[PDB]
């Protein structure tokens, strides 16, 4: 019963909104690319991979000239991006 | 499917009723802050107001202040801290001074007598969480450095 | 008015106790904030997940599958995932399980209506749950053994972060 | 102001006379500790590269607060945040330093008040009128001959100190 | 409040009470004009000073005359 | 400087609790009806 | 109305008789110092934690001096009171070292103590009428023996005196070094003192050298 | 006599409507009647829809209720307008037009408030009335 307004129950779909968004930015982005920004590996694995790498490298953040922030700036605007679009398109269509 | 209604259902009131403004969750948070929570005497919203914010109020003086990079930094910026609670506390006096007549109600914060407790409340919470503040940066060497002391 | 598993803390409200495993814990009060059966969908995935990675570290302990010593060598628990990310393995289950998955997620958009029990899957093909007593029974084992494994595959990895080893031969060679 | 207790008032009288009767104190205990060499350091000239710009002077030689006047300062800044949260929020029993607008005066008790002994309201009256008159015939006695206050402490107690 | 005047010069135009948005002016029965009739301030208490009035007046120097004095709520434009 | 305690002691005084108390009390005096 | 304690003085206005173990004693009026209902809770509440930690606490300090359990001394060595927590701490962290006893301790007992947090918070607000203190932990039935309606008042004045005690036992440690049964079977304890590390509050112990007499 | 229960224009609200002042020091109140729906402007910004029949609206100021007769006014030729007075007490004064009839037409039993008997280069210099209660105007 979350009302999105004074009076205005809305359904948020954060659950269907959040998977489906989530598959649909990541699986397009599987797509592998040659350039060393990527490293062999498609947009959301390459991300990943930097994910591990950076992880593995704790308390040291990334330094500027590591792909790990233009990685995760792409994957996080298309996220967003797919999040929105998707949002709109359930909430408001629903079929 | 209109998300901005007018303010409490008058129109010509000036508000508006928006998703940031009237919101459950905006709803929620604004109702469960101890300012508006009720079941509170305004003593205590005093001191869990006066908590918090004189145990943020330790950390920019200490980090930033004119004795940052010397040995007593801590002891300067919690005693900058307590300066500036004390003359917040002049303030809030001076406030209620002037602002509230002299009623028997005192269960509400905007009567004399509630601004009064809020002030003692505010004042000896934010003493408190100022050296709370100053127990665990003096203690602990992760807030001595920020975390720098993790590299 | 009072839980049963923390006696000094009053019951939860959206925990009546007809849900199997429920013995009014919910000391932060969880389900206030998020939708229940989505919280019962997700312990009983996390569940039956664990208990499959359980049963899994105990038995690759136990044996592996002909031809797998050629590829994996000497690597055992998560020392395998990287080597049958390179080989293969771990990427056709990660497509089946998210095909099964898409599965999932509608089958949760059906109890977050209110028309599906969570957890349900409609999967009893050997017909063990005929008795709703023998159901009941049968669904507070599971979610007591989903529970039970999810603490078991913690400690088996972190066991095997620390030694090495793995959780039978660090049984064997503590 | 004066509907507060602000002002020549009697709960302006009990107010200063109590923090006589503790200034007395401080002044023999300073005069105490000073006289056994009791404050650590009490010569060492504080540093500016440590403590900042607030431990200048500008005397003629060091141009820095010697380390035994800091710490009894810091000693007064204690009882000052003291005196700060008991005007603010003082207890429920105690006497309040401001008084609220509709308040009865307490009647002066003119050249003496009634010769209560113990822990009575006169009693500490008495002393305390006492004590502001010590603290000015101290201080007289200081500045019309001399000789510091701590030594004028010490002397007009016979050497007992010191 | 402010304080308005009308003085004797009045022809009875009405145009300062058309151009009054505080409804302050209005017309009454006189004799020393042509049109019979002469502007008056009955409700200065709601003037602003805005001295439109004296804008739309047609008399070499006007007849109606406003002098600002003490500020009020009203008198200040204030909706708060 | 002869008395070189009395800077240290009175300028801290004069430019911030002279003003304080100066501003708290006018704050008051106009304020109040 | 005036203490049963203090005859003289007037009673607290926000003590009522109720709670075991009042005698009439808070002079300062604490218990006042918060107008809301469930405030008095929550300090009974604080003085039975309170009272039952310093007992935890006391007789640990006692029985650290009886014996010690297998393979400590070859991790920490010898030191008696506070030391332990000092060197464990040293030999605690990632990097820092291999043992994580106090930390832990410290994470179970946070998460007890979260749990205790809610409980409070319920008390305070007057949703459960719970009283201070009562966690439902009876499991050998002692309320339901004979002498059950004196046991509360015997916790209470038994936590009070572990308080006293655990403050005693500590600040004899960080004088002599010694621990609770060496110090009190060394009597002229400043005749022999064991020489022991620092705590981790050293500036504490600054002034009994040029302040305080240091006969030690 | 202010019917409370007159319906308002449905309006959609904004932030330039009534402040605490309105419900604390007082408010202004201006009824009038439409003979269609139709769309006005707000004088404190924005469009509303008055409906067929009566209409009552609450404001702040005076000279918004007013400013919104002088638009209806002549925009759409409505004149029989009132305007109000609401204090926190629940008093109504009635305000505009005053006895009835609009100020730009002579009424009669209207008293002339604040007429001088001479031309305004007849008023007294200041030198003529200073340290004494006497008005300028003579
Ligand atoms: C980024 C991914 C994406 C995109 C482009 C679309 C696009 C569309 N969806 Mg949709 N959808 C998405 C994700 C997306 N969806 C997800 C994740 C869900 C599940 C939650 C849904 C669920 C959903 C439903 C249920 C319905 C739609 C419908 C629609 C169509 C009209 C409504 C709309 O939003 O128009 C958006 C208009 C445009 C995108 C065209 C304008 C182009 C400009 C430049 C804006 C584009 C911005 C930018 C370039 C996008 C970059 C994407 C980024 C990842 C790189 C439109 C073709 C409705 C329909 O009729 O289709 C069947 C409908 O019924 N969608
Ligand atoms: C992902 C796990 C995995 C991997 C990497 C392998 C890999 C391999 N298996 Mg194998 N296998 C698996 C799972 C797996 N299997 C499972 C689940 C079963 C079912 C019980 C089998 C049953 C099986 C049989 C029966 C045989 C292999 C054989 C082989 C090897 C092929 C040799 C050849 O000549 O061709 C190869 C290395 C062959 C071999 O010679 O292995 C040594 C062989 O005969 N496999
Ligand atoms: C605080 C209490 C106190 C104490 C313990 C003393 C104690 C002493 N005073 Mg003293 N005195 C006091 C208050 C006190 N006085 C006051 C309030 C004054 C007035 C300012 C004086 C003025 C004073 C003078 C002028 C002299 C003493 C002297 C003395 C010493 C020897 C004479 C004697 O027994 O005094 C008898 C008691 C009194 C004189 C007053 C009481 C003695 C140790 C004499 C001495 O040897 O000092 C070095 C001396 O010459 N006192
Ligand atoms: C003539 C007036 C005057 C005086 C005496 C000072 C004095 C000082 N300023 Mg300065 N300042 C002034 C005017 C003044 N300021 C004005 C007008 C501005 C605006 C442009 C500033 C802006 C300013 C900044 C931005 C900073 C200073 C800082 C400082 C401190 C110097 C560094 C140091 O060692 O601090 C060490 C500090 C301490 C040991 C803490 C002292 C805390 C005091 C004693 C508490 C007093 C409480 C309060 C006044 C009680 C009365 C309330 C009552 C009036 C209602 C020093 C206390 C710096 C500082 O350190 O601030 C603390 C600093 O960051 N000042
Ligand atoms: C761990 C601290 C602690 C706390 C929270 C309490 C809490 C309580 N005690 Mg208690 N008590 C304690 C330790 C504590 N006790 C110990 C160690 C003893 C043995 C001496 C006692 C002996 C005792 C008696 C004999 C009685 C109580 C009573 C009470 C209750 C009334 C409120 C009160 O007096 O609390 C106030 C005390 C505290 C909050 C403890 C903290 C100390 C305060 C905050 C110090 C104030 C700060 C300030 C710097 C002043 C210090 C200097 C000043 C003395 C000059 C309350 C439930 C009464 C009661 O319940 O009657 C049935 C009662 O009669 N207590
Ligand atoms: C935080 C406190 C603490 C610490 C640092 C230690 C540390 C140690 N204990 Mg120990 N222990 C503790 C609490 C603690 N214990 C408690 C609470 C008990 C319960 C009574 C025991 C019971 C215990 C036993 C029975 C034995 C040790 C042994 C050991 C040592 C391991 C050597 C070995 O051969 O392992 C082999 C032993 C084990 C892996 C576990 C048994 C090690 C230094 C062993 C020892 O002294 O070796 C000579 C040993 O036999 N401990
Ligand atoms: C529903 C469907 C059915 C299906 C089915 C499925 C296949 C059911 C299969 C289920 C299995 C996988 C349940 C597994 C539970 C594992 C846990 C409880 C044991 C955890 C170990 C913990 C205690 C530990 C560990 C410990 C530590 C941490 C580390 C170690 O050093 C030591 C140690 C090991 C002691 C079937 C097919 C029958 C048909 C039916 O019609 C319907
Ligand atoms: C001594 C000094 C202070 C003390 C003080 C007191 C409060 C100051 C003394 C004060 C009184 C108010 C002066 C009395 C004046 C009466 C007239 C002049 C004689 C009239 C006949 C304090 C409390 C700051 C402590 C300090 O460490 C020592
Ligand atoms: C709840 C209940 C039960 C529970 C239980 C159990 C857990 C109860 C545990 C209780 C503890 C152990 C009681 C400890 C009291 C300590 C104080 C009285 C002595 C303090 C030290 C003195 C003052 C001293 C010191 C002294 C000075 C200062 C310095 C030294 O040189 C000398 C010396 C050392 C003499 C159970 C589980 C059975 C079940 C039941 O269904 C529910
Ligand atoms: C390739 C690539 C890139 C890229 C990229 C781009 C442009 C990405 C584009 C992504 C798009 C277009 C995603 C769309 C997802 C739609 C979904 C999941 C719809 C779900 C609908 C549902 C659940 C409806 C459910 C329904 C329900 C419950 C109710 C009614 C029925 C129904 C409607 C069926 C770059 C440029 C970043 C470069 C990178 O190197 C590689
Ligand atoms: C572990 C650890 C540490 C630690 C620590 C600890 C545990 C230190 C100390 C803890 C505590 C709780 C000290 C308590 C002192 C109590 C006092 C003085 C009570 C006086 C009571 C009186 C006078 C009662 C009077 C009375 C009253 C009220 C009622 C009437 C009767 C009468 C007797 C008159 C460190 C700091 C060393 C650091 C290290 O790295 C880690
Ligand atoms: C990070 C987070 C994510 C993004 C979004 C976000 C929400 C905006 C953001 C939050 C930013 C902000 C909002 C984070 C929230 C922050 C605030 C500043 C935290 C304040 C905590 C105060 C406590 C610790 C002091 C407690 C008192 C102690 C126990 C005292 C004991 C004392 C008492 C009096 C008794 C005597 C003893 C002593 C010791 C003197």
């Amino acid at each position: 019963k979350f009302e999105v307004s004074d009076g205005t129950p809305y359904d948020l779909n954060v659950p269907l909104v959040g998977a489906a968004s989530f598959i649909g930015w990541v699986v397009p982005t599987l797509l592998p690319s040659q350039i060393p920004l990527y490293g062999g590996k498609g947009l959301s694995t390459a991300f990943f991979a930097s994910i591990g790498t950076n992880l593995a490298k704790f308390p040291a953040p990334p330094g500027m000239t590591d792909p790990f922030w233009l990685l995760c700036f792409i994957w996080h605007s298309g996220l967003f991006a797919t999040m929105i679009l998707g949002s709109i398109g359930y909430n408001g269509y629903a079929a | 499917s209109q998300f901005i209604k007018p303010y409490n259902d008058d129109p010509f009131v000036g508000n508006l009723a928006t998703p940031v403004s009237t919101s459950s969750f905006t709803k929620s948070l604004l109702s469960n802050l101890p300012a508006y929570r009720a079941g509170l005497s305004p003593l205590l919203r005093g001191v869990e107001i006066g908590l918090t914010h004189g145990y943020f109020l330790v950390g920019p003086f200490y980090k930033l202040g004119p004795l940052r990079n010397s040995d007593v930094a801590l002891l300067s910026g919690f005693f900058s801290a307590l300066g500036l609670i004390i003359i917040l506390v002049a303030c809030l006096t001076i406030y209620g001074v002037v602002s509230f007549e002299e009623t028997e109600a005192k269960d509400q914060l905007q009567t004399a007598k509630g601004w009064r407790q809020f002030t003692s409340g505010w004042l000896v919470g934010s003493v408190g969480g100022a050296s709370f503040a100053y127990i665990l940066i003096s203690n602990i060497p992760f807030l001595q450095t920020a975390g720098m002391s993790m590299l | 008015a009072m839980s049963d598993s923390v006696p000094f803390l009053k019951q939860p409200e959206a925990l009546d106790g007809s849900m199997a495993g429920d013995v009014g814990f919910d000391p932060l009060g969880f389900s206030s904030i998020g939708d229940i059966n989505f919280l019962r969908e997700a312990e009983l995935k996390h569940g039956r997940i664990a208990m499959l990675a359980a049963a899994g570290s105990i038995a690759q302990d136990i044996f592996t599958f002909p031809g797998v010593s050629k590829v994996v060598g000497t690597a055992k628990m998560t020392g395998v995932h990287d080597i049958l990310v390179k080989q293969g393995a771990m990427g056709q289950l990660l497509l089946w399980l998210s095909f099964l998955e898409v599965f999932g997620t509608i089958a949760l958009l059906e109890t977050l209506d209110g028309k599906r029990a969570p957890g349900d899957f409609k999967f009893d093909p050997l017909n063990f749950s005929k008795n709703p007593e023998t159901f009941k029974r049968y669904q507070l084992a599971e979610i007591k053994n989903g529970r039970l494994a999810m603490m078991g595959v913690g400690g088996m990895v972190h066991g095997y972060f620390i030694t090495g080893k793995g959780p039978l031969e660090l049984l064997g060679n503590f | 102001f004066g509907g507060r207790g602000l002002g020549v008032t009697v709960n302006a009288e009990r107010w200063n006379g109590r923090h006589a009767m503790f200034g007395i104190f401080a002044m023999v205990m300073t005069s105490y500790m000073k006289g056994h060499g009791l404050i650590p350091d009490a010569d060492k000239i504080l540093d500016v590269a440590q403590w900042g710009s607030l431990a200048s002077v500008w005397d003629g030689a060091g141009n820095g607060i010697s380390n035994e006047r800091a710490i009894i300062l810091i000693a007064h800044v204690h009882v000052l945040v003291v005196s700060v949260i008991a005007a603010v929020a003082p207890f429920g029993f105690q006497d309040t330093l401001v008084k609220e607008k509709g308040y009865t005066p307490e009647a002066p008790a003119g050249l003496i008040p009634p010769f209560k002994t113990g822990l009575t309201p006169e009693a500490e009256l008495i002393n305390g009128r006492l004590a502001m008159l010590g603290i000015i015939s101290i201080v007289t006695a200081s500045v019309f001959t001399g000789t510091p206050v701590v030594d004028t402490i010490n002397l007009g107690m016979g050497k007992i100190l010191y | 409040s402010h304080s308005v005047k009308v003085y004797d010069t009045c022809i009875g135009c009405t145009q300062c009470v058309r151009a009054c948005p505080c409804d302050v002016l209005e017309m009454v029965s006189w004799d020393g004009c042509k049109a019979g009739q002469i502007a008056s301030a009955p409700r200065t208490e709601d003037c602003i000073g805005c001295k439109r009035c004296e804008t739309a007046c047609p008399t070499d120097f006007l007849s109606v005359r406003v002098y600002l004095g003490g500020e009020t709520t009203r008198s200040m434009g204030l909706a708060y | 400087m002869t008395a070189a305690y009395l800077p240290s002691i009175l300028v801290p005084i004069i430019g911030l609790i002279f003003p304080g108390l100066v501003m708290a009390f006018a704050f008051i005096y106009i304020e109040q009806d | 109305a005036k203490s049963k304690a203090i005859p003289f003085l007037d009673a607290p206005p926000a003590l009522s008789e109720s709670m075991p173990g009042y005698v009439g004693f808070d002079p300062l009026w604490v218990s006042s110092m918060l107008p809301d209902a469930g405030y008095v809770k929550f300090l009974q509440e604080a003085e039975i934690k309170h009272g039952r930690v310093a007992m935890l606490a006391a007789a640990g300090a006692i029985v650290q001096d009886i014996f010690t359990f297998p393979g400590v001394t070859s991790v920490i060595g010898n030191v008696k009171m506070t030391s332990v927590h000092d060197t464990f701490l040293s030999m605690e962290g990632p990097g820092k070292g291999n043992q994580a006893a106090m930390h832990q301790l410290l994470l179970w007992l946070g998460i007890l103590e979260i749990a205790t947090s809610v409980a409070i918070i319920q008390s305070f607000k007057g949703e459960t009428n719970r009283a201070p203190g009562d966690f439902g932990f009876d499991p050998l039935g002692f309320s339901k023996k004979a002498g059950a309606e004196t046991m509360a008042l015997k916790e209470i004045k038994n936590g009070r005196l572990a308080m006293i005690g655990i403050g005693g036992m500590v600040h004899h440690y960080l004088l002599t070094g010694k621990g609770p049964l060496q110090f009190l079977g060394g009597i002229p304890n400043y005749k022999s003192c064991v020489s022991h590390p620092d705590s981790l509050l050293p500036w504490l112990i600054k002034p009994v050298g040029a302040v305080l007499p240091k006969i030690c | 006599t202010l019917n409370l229960q007159i319906p308002s224009p449905t309006f959609e609200g904004s932030t330039g409507g009534w402040l605490r002042a309105a419900e604390v020091e007082e408010k202004y109140a201006i009824t009038w009647t439409s003979p269609k729906e139709q769309v006005f402007e707000m004088p404190t910004g924005g469009a509303a829809i008055m409906r067929q029949g009566e209409n009552l609206l609450y404001l702040a100021r005076k000279e918004q209720c007013l400013a919104l007769a002088t638009q209806v006014k002549n925009s759409f030729k409505i004149t029989d307008y009132k305007v109000y007075r609401i204090f926190p007490s629940g008093e109504v004064q009635y305000l505009h037009p005053k006895d009835g009839v609009f100020p730009e037409k002579v009424n009669a039993g209207r008293v002339g408030v604040g007429n001088v008997s001479h031309s305004i280069g007849k008023n007294l210099n200041p030198a003529q009335i200073k340290f004494t209660s006497k008005s300028f105007n003579g």
